[PDB]
């Protein structure tokens, strides 16, 4: 491992076939600054106060990605067609601050191991599913290649308000439910 | 004025639940160590999990990870040896000069802190701060502990702020005062919680 102050992926490109989905991303410190909406073709910033004096042209993105397109079909071929194996996601549930009733608060879901870069990660609250104040990151890297990823849930705790953070992904027979309560 | 972030260009080779799909990765990745005094640029190009081709500047060429990129290594020195090299200054000290300096290296979240109580065991939960250096320490009638202090580790909420849990072993008596006390570079003094049995 390399030991440095900082570290910037100033390019982190993913992109697989079939089905035609990538990702390109900018992060600091290991954390999101912003990623390339691909076919709206902008820039999305993590945060909307990083992008008030900086600048990045959504082109960089869609260099990255036509030449990993490249890429990809040129190292497939070499490769003789081995695909890539499906992995098991986990997933951790956990509030951003200390549970307070009535104290509005985010439920974090933070999910890793995730491998090919396609997921589905939803919130029940009482075995209902919630849409609402739900935000969610793009596919972070990981140092062996795999992914992780982390949706947050806009709450205010009661009593015996019951959460379950459910993620679906190829590798899974079925989906697989986190719960939480206070 | 808009300043505008660079990015490393990803050179390109010569020329579904049961479904089987196959993945590519290319990495362009800048370490910094006092400030720009060294810079480390590393770019690495990856089949599903497999990294078979990086451009490492301690080494200074792309070489072959594994078997799969020997050639690769071999065609990205001829055709963008010198352009790969450049961009240790266009893009990796352009970046953090231009636009790391004015933003996330500008950033301080301070922590919220709040005690409670788990022989028996205090919770220090310290929270929503950032950047991830910070220092936290468990007091006891005016007297640091050391022993019985565990904490865990630093958890990264993802939207550019940490928590981290610190735990002190204690027995209540009397009219005690235990103290939870964090040093952070959002915080000039300390910010300090008390707990009283
Ligand atoms: C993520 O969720 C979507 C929607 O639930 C899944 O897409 C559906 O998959 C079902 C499964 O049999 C199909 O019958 C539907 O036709 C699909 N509907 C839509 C709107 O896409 C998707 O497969 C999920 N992804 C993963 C990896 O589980
Ligand atoms: C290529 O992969 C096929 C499919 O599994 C395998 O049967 C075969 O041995 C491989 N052929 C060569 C020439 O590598």
């Amino acid at each position: 491992d390399i030991e440095a102050d900082h570290v910037g992926f100033y390019g982190t490109t993913v992109y697989q076939s079939p089905g035609d989905i990538g990702q390109y991303t900018h992060e600091f410190d290991g954390d999101e600054l912003f990623y390339v909406d691909l076919d709206k073709k902008k820039t999305v910033w993590r945060l909307p106060e990083f992008g008030q004096l900086i600048l990045f042209e959504p082109q960089g993105g869609l260099q990255n990605i036509a030449a990993e397109k490249h890429n990809l079909g040129i190292l497939t071929k070499r490769s003789n067609f081995t695909p890539a194996t499906n992995e098991a996601p986990q997933a951790t549930v956990f509030p951003k601050s200390p549970v307070l009733l009535g104290q509005p608060n985010t439920l974090i879901c933070f999910v890793d191991n995730i491998f090919p870069p396609v997921i589905n990660i939803t919130w029940l609250r009482n075995s209902k599913s919630v849409t609402d104040g739900v935000y969610e990151t793009s596919f972070l890297v990981n140092r062996d290649h795999s992914f992780h990823k982390l949706s947050y849930l806009t709450f205010i705790p009661s009593d015996d308000d019951i959460y379950d953070c459910k993620v679906e992904h190829w590798g899974l027979e079925e989906p697989v439910l986190k719960h939480w309560e206070p | 004025h808009l300043v505008e972030r660079l990015y490393l260009v990803c050179g390109g080779e010569g020329a579904g639940g049961s479904e089987r799909h196959f993945v590519h990765q290319f990495k362009g990745e800048c370490y910094f160590t006092n400030g720009t005094q060294r810079i480390r640029l590393v770019t690495r190009y990856i089949y599903n999990r497999e990294e078979y081709l990086r451009f490492d500047s301690d080494v200074g060429e792309y070489r072959a990870v594994t078997e799969l990129g020997r050639h690769s290594a071999e065609y990205y020195n001829k055709q963008y040896l010198e352009r790969t090299r450049a961009e240790l200054d266009t893009a990796c000290r352009h970046n953090y000069e231009e636009t790391e300096v004015p933003t996330s290296l500008r950033r301080l979240e301070q922590p919220n802190v709040a005690i409670s109580l788990s022989h028996n065991t205090l919770v220090c939960s310290v929270t929503d701060f950032y950047p991830a250096k910070i220092k936290v320490r468990w007091f006891r009638n005016g007297q640091e502990e050391t022993v019985g202090v565990s904490s865990t580790q630093l958890i990264r909420n993802g939207d550019w702020t940490f928590q981290v849990l610190v735990m002190l072993e204690m027995t209540p008596h009397q009219g005690e005062v235990y103290t939870c006390h964090v040093e952070h570079p959002s915080l000039k003094s300390p910010i300090t919680v008390e707990w009283r049995a």
